[PDB]
């Protein structure tokens, strides 16, 4: 009744094989497990149903097999049109359950691109409007796995930062992140050091971009 | 014979 | 499977989303309602019977949901009550196949829950500097903050700047409004020689701002 998907992100190059696994907590009746592919900005599209039966319009490269608690979705040769997010779903009849898995994102493999970090202090016009927002930018990085931690005066900030990540670019196959730390104009004047700690694979050591006053 | 749809139709017959 | 448009309800209120279809593709088939939180997974909510309201709702949404079918207009309706911040998501209507999985989905309906007092965007400059430039590459941008509802279109140099532009997706804040960040990486050797203006358009509030980004 609870579906778990592994891995969480599949970094593969076009033309390679892909294997996505879906482990259940119990046994699926009549092997009623389906695999879906959801493209960015689009609705999910059914790929395989019944754990091993393909639907209408699905290519033969997508192959499915599974039983009980272990299920798997395989792609013989990865094409650019197959890079998306895949989900597994268990369905039952009495009673209707219909539960989904977390989700696995298959992206285009590329060289380990370090994130170019840039910190933007808030504009004086914003401070004149009674608000304050500092921005941290991570441009062109791979893998997407990146940790952006806001640290105001060596104090970790959680819940005050809202981040957004771009989709993998169709030509560079990289990602970008924007982190906004919003504090009240009064709370801003109290502190001095504002830092954005970035943890990534391309960075041999953590890189922190900061601004005083 | 019976498919998931037919099994589901039964759920609303007994309930 | 055409669905209703974006809905901006208030916390604790209720929303009614519609999913009109063709009876040939729905009168003899089952329909299901699913939701996807911004950036999260899919959550099944209920199933509507081929004719009557033989609905089977989900536990997380039991007592707060109501699904109905109208055979006169061949439409399926979903109503959610006691709306909360956790309920802001894109809802989809999908038809169940004879085997179970959903084959034909819908476009989706974004259900945002906030103040809804349709505020206009405020564009602020993210000025380039040494902390935003290193190696001949300079980062500058604009912050379209405190705007409701979506969407806002950003342009750079009235369309002249298209290389290196990154209009990051918006995120709702505790304010109940949104904030979008558009940034462009430009050569450092002309940051003071060229003009970088961001043109933001918010049709819902009829607001158009052209803010020039000047270096620190």
């Amino acid at each position: 009744i609870v579906l778990t998907q592994s891995p969480g992100t599949l970094s593969l190059s076009p033309g390679e094989r892909a294997t996505l696994s879906c482990r259940a907590s119990q046994s699926v009746r009549r092997n009623y497990l389906a695999w879906y592919q959801q493209k960015p900005g689009q609705a999910p599209r059914l790929l395989i149903f019944g754990a091993s039966s393909r639907a209408t319009g699905i290519p033969d490269r997508f192959s499915g097999s599974g039983s009980g608690t272990d299920f798997t979705l395989t792609i013989s040769r990865l094409e650019p049109e197959d890079f998306a997010v895949y989900y597994c779903q268990q369905y039952d009849s009495s009673p209707p359950i219909f539960t989904f898995g977390p989700g696995t994102k298959v992206d285009i493999k590329r060289t380990v691109a370090a994130p170019s970090v840039f910190i933007f202090p808030p504009s004086d016009e914003q401070l004149k409007s009674g608000t304050a927002s500092v921005v941290c930018l991570l441009n062109n990085f791979y893998p997407r796995e990146a940790k952006v931690q806001w640290k105001v005066d060596n104090a970790l900030q959680s819940g005050n930062s809202q981040e957004s990540v771009t989709e993998q670019d169709s030509k560079d196959s990289t990602y970008s992140l924007s982190s906004t730390l919003t504090l009240s104009k009064a709370d801003y004047e109290k502190h001095k050091v504002y830092a954005c700690e970035v943890t990534h694979q391309g960075l041999s050591s953590p890189v922190t971009k900061s601004f005083n006053r | 014979g019976i498919d998931f749809q037919d099994e589901l139709d039964e759920f609303f017959k007994n309930v | 499977l055409v669905q209703s448009g974006a809905e901006v309800k208030k916390p604790g209120a209720s929303v009614k989303v519609s999913c009109q279809a063709s009876g040939n593709t729905f009168t003899n088939y089952y329909v299901h309602w699913v939701r996807q939180a911004p950036g999260q997974g899919l959550e099944w909510m209920g199933i509507i019977s081929p004719s009557g309201d033989g609905t089977r709702y989900a536990q997380k949404f039991q007592g707060r949901v109501t699904m109905t079918r109208d055979t006169s207009t061949t439409t399926v309706y979903m109503e959610l009550s006691s709306l909360r911040s956790e309920d802001t998501a894109v809802y989809y209507c999908a038809r169940g196949s004879n085997w179970g999985p959903w084959d034909y989905w819908g476009q989706g309906t974004l259900v945002t829950v906030s103040s809804a007092s349709t505020k206009g965007p405020s564009v602020f400059p993210l000025a380039p500097s040494s902390k935003s430039t290193s190696g001949g590459t300079a980062a500058l941008g604009c912050l379209v903050k405190d705007y409701f509802p979506e969407p806002v279109t950003v342009s750079w140099n009235s369309g002249a700047l298209t290389s290196g532009v990154h209009t990051f997706p918006a995120v709702l804040q505790s304010s109940g409004l949104y904030s979008l960040s558009s940034v462009v990486t430009v050569p450092s050797s002309s940051l003071g020689t060229q003009t970088y203006i961001c043109n933001v358009n918010h049709k819902p509030s009829n607001t158009k701002v052209d803010k020039r980004v000047e270096p620190k």
